């Protein structure tokens, strides 16, 4: 895999 | 007194601010409408989760496929156990969703409602019963983020058990610090405990109704995206046996 998901903890 | 930052003052300034359904009371109420409304509101606050879980002290550090797995795993419990806090905070026998979406007791009798809802209306009377606190309310909601794991266990597994008894402290420092009787602080750790082990009962029902609308053809009802892939992740492991759900009384 979820690439938002990824994102939103990542940045 | 303190000019250095508790644990639990931290986990209430992080506390998600309170969202919005956008819910149209003017036109006829409707189960499908409501369906639609609580799919939709559910997904954004999963993403309100994902930034409060950032901000937790500890979190950040595991690796990025524990953070993940942890809110894979715990959003249901986390919207469950809010959505009981906000509900005993506000009144009744009502779910508070939202400001603007009660399901007030006319709703409560429209079709499909109360098979799914007593659910979450058995969470609200919980916390009414026991009086829980707001400091307890707040590590009880950050222990149910870290209230499963995968079997084979997760990466960064010793940090993930050294944070989750960080929390099970903070949990009993927030009894102590209660106004009452400190007689009853280890007893009502205990109770407090097996309400969250209790969760994951509420949890499993949630998500088999959750999941059987989602891959329901004749069905047709939107989910958000986000809240979409998370659901298509997770029912092939739901099914197989891949969890690891942490009791604290076997
Ligand atoms: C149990 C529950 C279910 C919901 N929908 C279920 C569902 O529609 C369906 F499919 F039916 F199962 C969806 F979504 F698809 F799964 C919602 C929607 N909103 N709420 C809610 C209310 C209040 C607080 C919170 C909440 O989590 N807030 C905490 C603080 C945070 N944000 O970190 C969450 C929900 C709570
Ligand atoms: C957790 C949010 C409440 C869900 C509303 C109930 O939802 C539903 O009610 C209908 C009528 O009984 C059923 O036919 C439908 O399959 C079911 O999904």
């Amino acid at each position: 895999e979820n690439a938002l998901l990824r994102y939103l903890l990542d940045k | 007194p303190q000019l250095t930052p508790t644990l639990v003052s931290l986990l209430e300034v992080i506390e998600p601010e309170v969202l919005y359904a956008g819910y149209d009371s003017s036109v006829p109420d409707s189960t499908w409408r409501i369906m639609t409304t609580l799919n939709m509101l559910g997904g954004r606050q999963v993403i309100a989760a994902v930034k409060w879980a950032k901000a937790i002290p500890g979190f950040r550090n595991l690796h990025l496929d524990d953070q993940m797995t942890l809110l894979q795993y715990s959003w249901m419990y986390l919207m469950a156990f809010a959505l009981g806090w906000r509900s005993y905070r506000q009144s009744a026998n009502l779910l508070c969703f939202a400001p603007d979406l009660i399901i007030n007791e006319q709703r409560m009798t429209l079709p499909g409602m109360y098979d799914q809802c007593k659910h979450m209306l058995y969470v609200s009377s919980e916390l009414h019963r026991l009086q829980v606190s707001y400091e307890e309310y707040l590590c009880m909601k950050t222990l149910l983020l870290l209230s499963s794991v995968p079997k084979d266990g997760l990466k960064s597994q010793e940090l993930f058990d050294e944070i989750r008894m960080t929390y099970i402290k903070e949990l009993g420092k927030a009894i102590v610090k209660r106004e009452g009787n400190s007689s009853q602080n280890w007893q009502r750790f205990y109770q407090l405990t097996k309400l969250l082990d209790s969760m994951h009962e509420v949890v499993e029902n949630l998500l088999n109704y959750c999941f059987q609308t989602f891959l329901d053809k004749t069905m047709s009802i939107e989910f958000p995206e986000m809240l979409a892939e998370i659901i298509t992740n997770q029912i092939p492991k739901y099914s197989n046996g891949n969890i690891k759900k942490l009791l604290f009384h076997q």
